């Protein structure tokens, strides 16, 4: 079978805030630089990727900048990086050069913000969607004793509630880097504590921190991956109308989850 | 045997049928990066098949054979009569119900083949509670008349079921509920694409996690979702298991 060695896909990426990954300007030379920017269908957002683990845009390859921290990414002649290993993308949507470990990072969401090689611990400015699709995917959350999860005290914190079919609350705008958002009101992210007293699940404003970063893993569990820890029912009791932060484990059934689209 | 009664009935002794079904679908299973257990190839017929008994409220049993590789039935035995998907593989009447009448149905085991014969769609067919019931009835005297709409309903309601947690979720609703459902656009599409999502997830290997080619997965709102990578949770959290396709 031929298609199981399929040579090349182009395809869009789309990150923070769903804001797509955009070769400034549409620049050909070497260097030239790479942005957060709202999506589209020009030339300069098509990515088009390799067996060689290249990522192209324009006829040239993503690359980092720096081998330490800080410095921008960029598209450069290919030719450059020929006999280098290139990106690694891991389950989460982690973007990884492979000899550096630095990962593809926007450290604002303003439109034209510069994307960046750092440090990964897995911030929500660090999660990526390859794919065409860069729409949040509209969706309930349904958990422990088949019950969804609502947005509840204008928006502040989040438990279980019986599901209702079109009740605005129980749905959710899941994005491009991994946020779980309100969907009457996507400025607002479902997030872990940021209190160290607290374990509790909450919602708050939207700041691509590790808080807001949440994987839908295929073991039916919502990961932290930053945190090392899931998405759990407080006790395995949903009238507590607590979700906390776990460390993940096969006891109860709190930390199972179905995504209901 | 694995079993669903209709005594020990209700939304969460599904879920549970439904769990240690995946589970035993796939004891053996490989794995890829996407960290989503690829169904066993090349398996040896003497063990090829998983049986499975089913029970009405009438107390009234079929035990359906499944076939390990791609999880869909390839025969059942009702009491001593048993009966066979005319592609079911050639040699498995001498593995499986060797102890009863064996016949062999005039179709395939597929949904297009089902619904030609039946003279009727799977979002024309109803499902829940009573057709579950109905379908273990029909099977098991073999009405040939309800055969294939039977099979519609219980290959959907088990198999699709446990190949994606959200038909899983829509069979849960409706036991839940006590609300009968037809299928729309977004169980269609799942169970459109249940093998070509397994090659391009498999091929996607090769180049980051992003597919040969797209699928297109609709939403309850009967949008088009384009999937062309392992980088949505509708597909990464919602199917279980895939067809082996590529080594
Ligand atoms: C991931 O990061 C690594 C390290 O930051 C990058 O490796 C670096 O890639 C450049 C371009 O191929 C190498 O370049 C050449 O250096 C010589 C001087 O030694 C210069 O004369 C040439 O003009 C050219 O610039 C650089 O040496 C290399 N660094 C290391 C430590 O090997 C890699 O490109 C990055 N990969 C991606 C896809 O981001
Ligand atoms: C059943 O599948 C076989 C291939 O295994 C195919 O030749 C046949 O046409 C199918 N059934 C019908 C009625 O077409
Ligand atoms: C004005 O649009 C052009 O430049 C902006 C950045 O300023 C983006 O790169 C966009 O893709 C490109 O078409």
């Amino acid at each position: 079978n031929e298609q199981c060695s399929p040579q090349q896909r182009t395809t869009r990426i789309s990150g923070r805030d769903g804001l797509c990954v955009d070769v400034y300007g549409a620049l050909t030379a070497d260097g030239s630089r790479v942005i957060l920017y709202p999506c589209g269908q020009q030339q300069n957002q098509q990515w088009t990727f390799y067996p060689d683990n290249t990522i192209r845009s324009l006829g040239k390859c993503l690359a980092t900048s720096a081998l330490s921290s800080g410095s921008n990414v960029v598209i450069t002649n290919c030719d450059y990086l020929r006999y280098d290993d290139g990106w690694m993308v891991s389950s989460s949507g982690t973007m990884m050069n492979k000899s550096s470990h630095l990962v593809l990072t926007a450290n604002a969401a303003t439109s034209r913000t510069n994307l960046t090689g750092e440090n990964n611990v897995f911030a929500a400015k660090q999660a990526w969607r390859i794919g065409n699709y860069v729409e949040p995917i509209v969706t309930t959350i349904i958990g422990l004793r088949h019950m969804c999860l609502e947005a509840t005290d204008n928006d502040t914190n989040v438990w279980l509630e019986s599901c209702v079919k079109n009740k605005t609350k129980q749905y959710w705008a899941l994005y491009s880097d991994d946020t779980i958002r309100v969907n009457n009101n996507r400025n607002l992210c479902v997030s872990s504590s940021t209190d160290s007293s607290s374990k509790l699940i909450v919602i708050r404003r939207c700041d691509g921190s590790i808080n807001q970063r949440w994987v839908f893993t295929p073991q039916g569990t919502i990961s932290n991956p930053g945190y090392e820890a899931v998405m759990d029912v407080a006790q395995n009791d949903v009238y507590l109308k607590k979700i906390v932060l776990s460390s993940a484990t096969d006891k109860g059934n709190g930390q199972q989850w179905t995504v209901f689209y | 045997n694995l079993s669903l009664s209709q005594s020990n009935f209700s939304a969460d002794t599904y879920k549970s049928f439904i769990k240690n079904l995946r589970k035993q679908l796939t004891i053996g299973a490989s794995y890829g990066s996407a960290g989503i257990p690829i169904l066993k190839h090349s398996v040896p017929i003497c063990e090829r098949f998983l049986l499975v008994d089913l029970t009405n409220g009438d107390n009234e049993t079929i035990t359906l054979a499944i076939n390990v590789e791609d999880a869909g039935f390839a025969a059942y035995r009702a009491a001593d009569r048993s009966y066979f998907f005319q592609n079911a593989p050639p040699i498995a009447s001498y593995v499986i119900f060797t102890d009863t009448n064996q016949n062999i149905m005039n179709f395939n085991n597929t949904f297009e083949s089902i619904e030609i014969v039946g003279g009727t769609t799977r979002s024309e067919t109803p499902l829940g509670i009573m057709h579950f019931e109905a379908s273990i009835f029909h099977l098991f005297v073999h009405d040939e008349n309800y055969v294939p709409t039977s099979f519609l309903v219980l290959i959907q309601m088990v198999l699709e079921a446990a190949k994606f947690k959200f038909i899983e979720q829509k069979v849960i609703h409706s036991i839940m509920d006590m609300e009968d459902f037809t299928p729309g656009l977004a169980m269609l599409s799942l169970e459109e694409n249940w093998t070509q999502l397994s090659l391009q997830l498999q091929a996607s290997e090769s180049l980051n996690g992003v597919f040969g080619d797209s699928v297109s997965l609709y939403n309850s709102m009967d949008e088009p979702i384009g999937v062309d990578s392992m980088y949505y949770p509708i597909l990464t959290a919602n199917m279980a298991f895939q067809l082996y396709q590529c080594p």
